[PDB]
């Protein structure tokens, strides 16, 4: 039974055969029948639906007003539920949900179930946050967000009831917001161009939204409100005076979330013979945005659900909602430090989207995947290498259909610059997905140049070397006897016939190994997995696996995907170490190749397999905590841990290092800082920030003291400091 | 339980590498095995973690690689 009513409630507002307003009054009567036996557990629901699906919200302010308006005592008990949850929510750091919580008590008050100044009151405590010394301006952000984003809602009644007040509440909070510091910015924004439309720090720009709210006196035309048919039932009589609320005390453990930037990229103009898009200074564009992304939460795990409700969405007036929703997925696909959900689901929802409207939605895709590209030129790096796993699998979906031509303007630049190394990243990665002539075939004869190269391997001592290269003989002589199947001892016997961590030996072993086994990813693990015994012996220092990694780059640096599963593999099975990998990341022998996305992929690929060997090692400790062994266990977790911290010291050190000497560099000569090279270098030093934050926390000290001291140059501590800035 | 999964209706001409590309965009690939023999269009994706294999159940599956769509399944029991 309990799970009964639970579905009930839950899906109150979904399709049916009778009327939203039939279906809150029949459900209220439901409820009102039970409280006798349930109403612990109405309660309970009901706040749960509040915290769980703020998408809904006026659908169930609605029904808790006309429960209220059946049983005022049970209302009481909502309220002071809610509240409940409220100090909870906060308590368990679920900012995100408090919002939402605070957000349904706002509303409650349209449904006269809580009276205005009680909501007056809880604001002005929110603002008096502002004016706590000592504490996180994240802190001090939340509410005033969790304020100003209740207003499109509650505003107009607030401000109806208590003007004065709720001016002086304003006057606060302007205050507060013009002190605020900005150094976050730079660090999340997917522009740096003010044009054609500024990526606005989510405070400055929700309050002036709520200033056009305010001069429009309170008057929205975007919120759908089930209650405004129910005036007769609810009334004033009806309100309930909440408890004090004082916002939990700032403690040690306390996390709030970080700032925000409001992804924008179009405007009326982008679909000017449809219904006026909301201005990006309307609560309109906020509410809508701010449903979808809800939505998208709610069913991301559904694509097909999660497409149906993302175009079912419903509005008091018509807007332009295939512009909303793909503008709020890339919003998400693009968001630093990093999307809400994992990358790939955005590619599959626009697929599913695609194709539920398919006579409206591929075209504004299309629009808008043309000025994607058209602003590439200030798109921070990380929202590019998303752009392009986006666009190159999206691609693969549609037999890699593209309009290359309205990209001609690429050819002509700099092959450094963003727009045709954009074009030669996706290219290389629909290839990935593809074959190699058939890439080729797909782009217009004057792209063919900016198509990858054919994967092929490159042998040292193949039937062109001549005999006179060093080890020569040997690596002959290695080639036969790996034809000849032969064991760890025998090659190692050959081997010993090179003089001189032996280089040369490294050489001809990888040489010759890679090149034998160069036909499948399969052949080349079981080649590394059956001559283990020699990597592990040849590369015992780190001068050996460094050089095997350079040995391996040059067999295949045409062929990039090798390349990774190769260092992963070396890695997962101990032939490299993460120390390695960095090393080699950043050195000579891949300066060329620097700015491409898969040098980055394997790093983060790197660092990924480091952290996660680190939880699991941690995992198999704990576990064993609950059980000579959970002591020597915790050995290997300082270990991996003091692995993982001096991975991210060293490639930070190499950050600093190669910028500074750029840096350095560019003043001796006067020449100007900003290249397409420093551009991604210092976007890849950031997004070491953006992808790791929570395992780079622990590590401010450390950071902050041994690399990012106060005279490292401004260019490159402005990035620290950024990152800092995302907590502070 | 299982990180493991069939992957059918793939085009004869499918790689283990493309397969390697396309699975790996939901999370980081144990291993791959191409054909139905564990020791005809179809292969196995096994992932090192549970959470990567049902998001490649999520959104991989029904999506194209050489512009088949193909389908994916547990290998559990």
């Amino acid at each position: 039974t309990e799970d009964h009513l639970e579905s009930l409630i839950c899906k109150v507002g979904e399709k049916s055969a009778c009327s939203l307003e039939s279906n809150l009054e029949g459900l209220a009567g439901v409820l009102e029948a039970d409280l006798p036996n349930y109403k612990s557990k109405i309660l309970r629901l009901l706040c749960t639906v509040a915290r769980l699906l703020p998408e809904k919200l006026t659908i169930y302010t609605t029904l808790v007003g006309l429960l209220n308006a059946r049983n005022y005592n049970f209302g009481g008990e909502f309220v002071e539920a809610m509240i409940r949850q409220l100090k909870e929510s906060l308590k368990a750091n679920n900012y995100n949900e408090a919002v939402y919580l605070v957000r349904f008590l706002s509303d409650l008050v349209n449904c006269h179930v809580i009276a205005a100044p009680s909501m007056v009151a809880m604001f002005e405590n929110f603002v008096s946050v502002t004016q706590e010394e000592d504490v996180p301006q994240v802190r001090r952000d939340w509410y005033v967000y969790a304020f100003l984003s209740s207003l499109p809602w509650v505003g107009k009644e607030l401000y109806e009831k208590k003007d004065a007040e709720m001016d002086r509440i304003f006057a606060n909070t302007e205050s507060y917001l013009k002190r605020r510091q900005k150094t976050h910015v730079p660090m999340l924004q997917v522009w740096t161009a003010d044009k054609p439309h500024p990526q606005e720090e989510y405070l400055d720009c929700l309050w002036a939204q709520i200033q056009k709210l305010k001069k429009d006196r309170w008057q929205e035309r975007h919120i759908l409100r089930p209650y405004l048919a129910f005036d007769s039932i609810l009334c004033e009589a009806l309100q309930h005076n909440l408890p004090p609320f004082t916002p939990p005390p700032h403690t040690e453990d306390s996390v709030y979330p970080m700032p925000r930037v409001i992804f924008r990229m179009f405007d009326y103009t982008d679909d000017p013979e449809g219904p006026v898009m909301p201005g990006s200074h309307s609560v309109e564009r906020f509410v809508i945005e701010e449903n979808l992304h809800c939505i998208i939460k709610s069913h991301w795990k559904e694509r097909k659900t999660c497409a149906a409700q993302l175009v079912s969405y419903p509005g008091k007036n018509k807007i332009p909602l295939n512009y909303h929703i793909v503008e709020v997925i890339f919003a998400e696909l693009f968001q630093l430090p990093a999307p809400p959900h994992i990358d790939v689901m955005y590619t599959t929802l626009l697929i599913e989207l695609c194709k539920l409207q398919p006579g409206s939605l591929p075209q504004v895709l299309a629009q808008a995947t043309e000025m994607l590209y058209m602003r590439l030129d200030t798109m921070n790096t990380t929202c590019v290498d998303r752009f392009i796993n986006w666009f190159s699998h999206h691609l693969s979906n549609f037999q890699f259909r593209w309009s290359w031509e309205d990209w001609s303007d690429c050819l002509s630049q700099d092959p450094e610059s963003p727009k045709p190394k954009f074009v030669r990243e996706v290219l290389e990665k629909c290839m990935r997905l593809s074959y190699h002539q058939r890439i080729l075939d797909i782009v217009p004869p004057t792209f063919s140049a900016l198509c990858p190269s054919n994967p092929t391997c490159i042998y040292k001592y193949g039937d062109e070397s001549s005999n006179s290269l060093p080890g020569h003989s040997v690596a002959l002589c290695l080639a036969v006897a790996f034809k000849s199947k032969a064991t760890n001892d025998e090659i190692f016997s050959i081997l010993k016939d090179v003089p001189n961590f032996n280089p040369l030996k490294i050489e001809v072993f990888v040489q010759t190994l890679l090149h034998l086994a160069a036909k499948s990813f399969s052949h080349s693990f079981s080649a590394l997995a059956k001559f283990h015994e020699v990597f592990k012996t040849l590369a015992e220092s780190d001068e050996g696996k460094l050089h095997v990694l350079r040995v391996m780059f040059e067999v295949w640096r045409n062929h990039p995907q090798m390349i990774a599963v190769l260092v992963d593999k070396m890695i997962r099975t101990q032939i490299v170490d993460c120390a390695a990998v960095a090393n080699w990341i950043f050195s000579s022998e891949l300066s060329r190749d620097f700015t491409r996305l898969f040098v980055w992929e394997i790093l983060h690929s790197t660092i990924r397999k480091m952290n996660k060997h680190v939880l699991k090692i941690q995992k198999e400790l704990e576990e064993a905590k609950e059980k000579e062994q959970i002591e020597r266990l915790q050995e290997k977790v300082e270990s991996a841990q003091s692995e993982q911290k001096n991975l991210f010291l060293v490639i930070f050190q190499r950050f600093i290092m190669i910028l500074t000497e750029h840096l350095v560099r560019c003043e001796t000569d006067g020449t100007s800082v900003l290249t397409p090279w420093y551009k991604n270098c210092i976007e890849r030093l950031q997004q070491i920030f953006l992808q790791h934050h929570q395992i780079i926390q622990q590590y401010m000290v450390t950071l902050e003291n041994l690399l990012f001291t106060a005279e490292l140059d401004p260019h490159i501590l402005a990035v620290f400091q950024q990152f800092c800035a995302l907590q502070a | 339980k299982s990180c493991t999964l069939y992957v059918g209706n793939l085009s004869f001409y499918t790689t283990e590498e493309q397969i390697y590309e396309l699975f790996s965009k939901s999370g980081d690939i144990k291993k791959i095995i191409m054909g139905l023999d564990k020791m005809c269009g179809f292969c196995f994706v096994e992932y090192y973690s549970r959470a990567d294999a049902e998001n490649a159940m999520r959104y991989i599956n029904g999506t194209r690689l050489d512009d088949r769509i193909i389908r994916t399944d547990w290998d559990a029991g």
